[PDB]
């Protein structure tokens, strides 16, 4: 039941710099923790054990250490190959845990999304359903907050958001927000808001159209 | 010299069940425990159990014990984990492992859903006014409830390659749905002609949506 606190869960980073993951264990436990590194394939890879011995195959960059309860990962000089998945994980009781893991993304400056709402098409219309999609397009960093409104009133449920992976030429990210109801519901009303806020934002974002209009 | 190969993806069905295998290779089976992990899509790792093939003994992460049953075979070099009464809860990459994490499978994806294979529908996105001149406009496709995985866009043919990109699917109510974005010159469009293509090979169907702006009109899409 030993708790592994993996820390922070993501970590913004540049080429060539140091950086030190953190995990605490909430019992001693010793020396035996190990690291695992997760490609986006989602392959997975022992790359250190025992606290501090790398793993064959492992860049020496990569090195790992212990202080007290506090375990750490340290990457010297980060490579573009480094930007994934990371798991901490103890083997000192059973049942094992593992942190819940830190992923590594390459920092840039802030960038403000680009936001675009699109009604649902009338072919969907005449199939029973009703799904407005509103696009929140390249903006760094990925934390933002995106809000449905039908007629002025926030509706939370029937919305789905899908975010996409940092972008690999310009390093922004994107979110679309779907949100779907019965083509009954959608004709009961008339106005449809996506609203968008991010750490770029003076004021939020608002795109919105009035079904009854064209 | 290690290696631990498992099977392939599978579909499954709720209420079902599924046996999952990790071939080992390259060590004496008998003496080194076997891990099986989970993955939910987009989270972390989690522990399952561990058995020792020299006597078939096993030990559960209590939340699993129950769900997953893990079994090996000495002859074989293969240990097997099985997953009982699945629900959408079990669609995850699960990963078998040798003492201690010291090696590892490619990982197995698992996905429970009551959907036969279905085609996707697929719907325009264009705007829903504000047209702006001399700028750039973002178009795009909505894939909407297809079974299973994968679908391929493309825009144009290949022609729109410049803003386009594609957010993951998402799996719904047992279908995916997923979307496709496009940004060119307000020159472009609607003067030219922008199309998505849609590719659902397991249900071997193909599509085109040519992209048109936003209107009272009815019918659209008998005509594109
Ligand atoms: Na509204």
């Amino acid at each position: 039941d030993i708790v592994l606190t993996q820390s922070p869960s993501s970590l913004s980073a540049s080429l060539g710099e140091r950086v030190s993951l953190t995990c605490r264990a909430s019992q001693d436990i010793g020396s035996r923790l190990n690291w695992l590194q997760q490609k986006p394939d989602g392959t997975i890879k022992r790359l250190i054990h025992g606290t501090s011995n790398l793993d064959s195959g492992v860049p020496k960059r990569f090195s790992g250490s212990r202080s007290g309860s506090d375990y750490s990962l340290t990457i010297s000089s980060l490579e573009s190959e480094d930007f994934v998945d990371y798991y901490c994980l103890q083997y000192d009781s059973s049942p094992f845990t593992i942190g819940s893991g830190t992923r590594l993304e390459i920092k840039r400056a802030d960038a403000a999304p680009t936001v675009s709402i699109f009604p649902p098409s009338s072919e969907q219309l005449t199939s029973g359903g009703a799904s407005v999609v509103c696009f929140l397009n390249n903006f760094y960093p990925k934390d933002i907050n995106v809000k449905w409104k039908i007629d002025g009133s926030e509706r939370q449920n029937g919305v789905l958001n899908s975010w996409t992976d940092q972008d690999s030429k310009d390093s922004t990210y994107s979110m679309s927000s779907t949100l779907t109801l019965t083509k009954d519901e959608y004709e009961r009303h008339n106005s449809y808001t996506c609203e968008a806020t991010h750490k770029t934002s003076t004021s939020p974002i608002v795109k919105s159209f009035n079904r009854n209009e064209c | 010299q290690v290696k631990l190969e498992q099977s392939g993806p599978e579909l499954v069905k709720p209420g079902a069940s599924v046996r999952i295998s990790c071939k080992a290779s390259g060590y004496t089976f008998t003496n080194y425990y076997m891990y099986w992990l989970k993955q939910r899509p987009g989270q972390g790792l989690e522990w399952i159990g561990w058995i020792y093939p020299g006597n078939v003994n096993t030990e559960y992460n209590e939340k699993f014990k129950g769900k997953a049953t893990l079994t090996a075979d000495k002859s074989s070099s293969t240990t097997y984990m099985q997953l009982s009464s699945l629900t959408s809860e079990d669609s995850a990459v699960y990963f078998c492992a040798r003492s201690v994490f010291a090696y590892w499978g490619q990982g197995t994806l698992v996905t429970v859903s009551a959907a036969k294979t279905t085609p996707p529908s697929v719907y325009p996105l264009a705007p829903g006014s504000a047209a702006q001149t001399n700028s750039m406009v973002t178009l795009g496709c909505l894939v909407k409830g297809y079974f299973p995985e994968p679908v391929t866009v493309t825009w144009n043919s290949g022609s729109l390659s410049s803003g386009v990109h594609t957010f993951p699917a998402v799996l719904q109510s047992d279908l995916y749905t997923l979307s496709s974005s496009v940004t060119v010159p307000s020159s472009t469009w609607p003067s030219e002609t922008v199309t998505c293509n849609v590719a659902h090979p397991a249900s071997s169907t193909k599509v085109d949506k040519k992209i048109v702006p936003r209107d009272c009109g009815k019918h659209h899409h008998h005509h594109h």
